[PDB]
RNA sequence: UCAUCUAGACAGCCGGACGGUGGCCAUGGAAGUCGGAAUCCGCUAAGGAGUGUGUAACAACUCACCGGCCGAAUGAACUAG
């Protein structure tokens, strides 16, 4: 009980860096840069020679130790996001009525519209936000693919359109027709 | 061949119906013994044998349900021609 | 052709969770102890292919 | 040493003596469909999709259980099973003939072209089939001649399967769909 | 309180169907209990008459000490603030 030192460590390659503030934090690489802000738990961060980040806490309990890998997580994955590029595939699926989406730019706004879903007959829209693009799919039927830096806004997004994608006062499991994501990975490979 | 029938799972086609043995797991067996075996199998099954038939029963010895393994003349008296149902010349013990 | 104003109301609330297949029963995310009144509720739970 | 010699120290030592290779992986299969046909030929086939020993392997370190495994070697991660199968491939087409009454597979699964086969008369009562108000099936008696009002197309591949439609619909005793292709490799050194 | 660990196990995937499973009801048909008794053996890393089980069984599938890198505490049942 009371931990009185418990610290973890987190590698950082070569070409990327990060620079930290007293509470905010910075990375840059050469897919762009990220920002985080960091006023939640307050824990200290520990150089040691250009590669070696160790994050650390003094006397807590559980709770608060559990933070210290929770910021392990969200940095080291933010990082690799920035250095590696995330994406995530989604599906289409329809069982009698086919489904027609499409991408439209208005106010330099650039929303989404899904129609014919389940017979609806007015827009069902969905925006999306910065540091994120989409490309439908080419040489395969009934998919989308989110492409980005960032983690928490693509899966927002994602999770977001997967969601606006409901039907209810239906049968509970014989309508299985909508959007759902499929595949997480990287924009590229190995690296 | 034969009345008797272990579990299995293969292909079909041709829209078939028939009422004979769905080549079940121990039919080599029936194939390199005699060919005769529907008949005079309707109610006597024998528990008893101690017949050697084909010298190839090393690989059988592995994981066919493995009657001695090490004993080679402890159990395989009492297993070989207990498991088998060639012939019901005799029937004296069970 | 119906409207938003119609079809939200119509179909907002809650309708989305796992599926069963072999005795007609799924069970839901939390867990305090076993399925009966007593208890109620167990511990499985498992992503789905497509919310219903 | 008492139990593992009757693995180690006798089946694999009683057949350290093969160069056969049936490199297969059950992704999403029926497991009886491919379970049986690598049986058959029953006692000579067993799926050991294996764990990690190989630390007290090392610390036992005189196996040479098979020199031709060196082509995935970088693939300690839920690796193939060391499993030992020296089987023909040409006895099929020849010694088994006309079986023709083999159990069909799960009866639910997608098949591969939308078919309507024609229902032949039999006289029999209607059974439990009173759950269709969903999307049904549209159909007309006339004595023999059977007229269907419309069409439906239930689902695609890709997608899980339902609960309770697989009880008096597919009455041809006709497997649905095993009719694939699925095998890593099949060599011999 | 009870069992395993530097003689290094957990959380990163698998399956186990040899004889009985073709076990009984006024001698043209009943293949693992619709109307009633019973769940072991030789086998001894696989190797079951089964919680559920398609015409009112003949054509029945899923699952059980075993097995591929790294490297350290974990697992189970109770007690009261
Ligand atoms: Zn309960």
């Amino acid at each position: 009980m009371k931990y009185i030192q418990t610290e973890q460590q987190i590698e950082v390659p070569e070409g990327v860096t990060v620079s930290i503030k007293s509470r905010i934090v910075k990375v840059v690489g050469p897919r762009g840069t990220l920002t985080k802000n960091l006023k939640h738990i307050d824990v200290t961060f520990t150089k040691v020679n250009n590669q070696l980040i160790k994050v650390a806490v003094h006397n807590g309990g559980r709770k608060h130790v559990a933070a210290l890998r929770t910021v392990k997580s969200l940095v080291d994955n933010m990082i690799t996001g920035v250095t590696k590029g995330y994406k995530y595939k989604m599906r289409y699926v329809y069982a009698h009525f086919p489904i027609n989406v499409n991408i439209v730019e208005k106010d330099g706004a650039k929303f989404i519209e899904v129609r014919n879903f389940l017979g609806d007959k007015k827009i069902r829209n969905v925006p999306v936000r910065d540091g994120v693009t989409i490309e439908f799919s080419t040489n395969v039927k009934d998919e989308i693919v989110l492409s980005g830096n960032s983690v928490e806004d693509v899966s927002q997004n994602a999770a977001d359109l997967q969601q606006i994608c409901r039907v209810r006062n239906k049968d509970i499991r014989k309508f299985l027709d909508g959007i759902y994501v499929s595949h997480k990975g990287f924009i590229t490979e190995d690296l | 061949k034969g009345i008797k029938v272990t579990v299995q799972l293969k292909i079909q086609n041709r829209q078939a119906a028939a009422s004979v043995v769905p080549s079940a797991s121990s039919l080599v067996i029936t194939a390199l013994k005699e060919p005769p075996r529907d008949r005079k199998k309707d109610k006597n099954v024998k528990h008893s044998g101690n017949i050697q038939l084909d010298e190839i029963i090393e690989i059988a010895r592995q994981m066919r349900d493995k009657s001695f393994g090490r004993t080679l003349a402890s159990v395989t008296k009492e297993i070989l021609g207990t498991a088998q149902s060639v012939g019901c010349r005799v029937d004296f013990k069970n | 052709i119906i409207e938003p104003s119609l079809k939200a109301l119509a179909s907002k609330y809650n309708c989305d969770k796992s599926v069963c297949r072999k005795c007609y029963a799924r069970l839901p995310p939390r867990a305090t102890n076993c399925r009966k009144r007593k208890c109620g509720h167990t511990n499985q739970l498992r992503p789905k292919k497509k919310l219903k | 040493r008492e139990k593992k010699a009757e693995y180690f120290a006798k089946l694999r030592e009683y057949l350290e003596e093969y160069k056969s290779l049936f490199v297969v992986g059950v992704d999403n299969v029926s497991s009886q469909q491919m379970h049986e046909v690598r049986k058959e030929l029953r006692g000579r086939a067993v799926v050991l999709m294996g764990k990690n020993t190989m630390v007290r392997r090392a610390i036992r370190g005189f196996l040479s259980d098979l020199p031709d495994f060196e082509k995935l070697l970088p693939f300690v991660k839920g690796n193939v099973g060391f499993v030992f199968t020296n089987e023909p491939l040409t006895e099929i087409k020849n010694v088994i003939v006309s079986n023709r009454v083999a159990a069909p597979a799960r009866a639910g699964a997608v098949a591969p072209e939308d078919i309507w086969v024609r229902a032949v008369n039999t006289g029999m009562e209607p059974g439990k089939t009173s759950f269709f108000q969903a999307l049904g099936v549209p159909t007309k008696i006339a004595r023999g001649t059977i007229e269907i009002v419309s069409d439906v197309k239930v689902v695609d591949a890709g997608n899980k399967v339902g609960q309770s439609e697989a009880s008096l619909l597919n009455l041809l005793n006709i497997s649905p769909f095993t009719f694939g292709l699925t095998v890593v490799q099949v060599y011999d050194n």
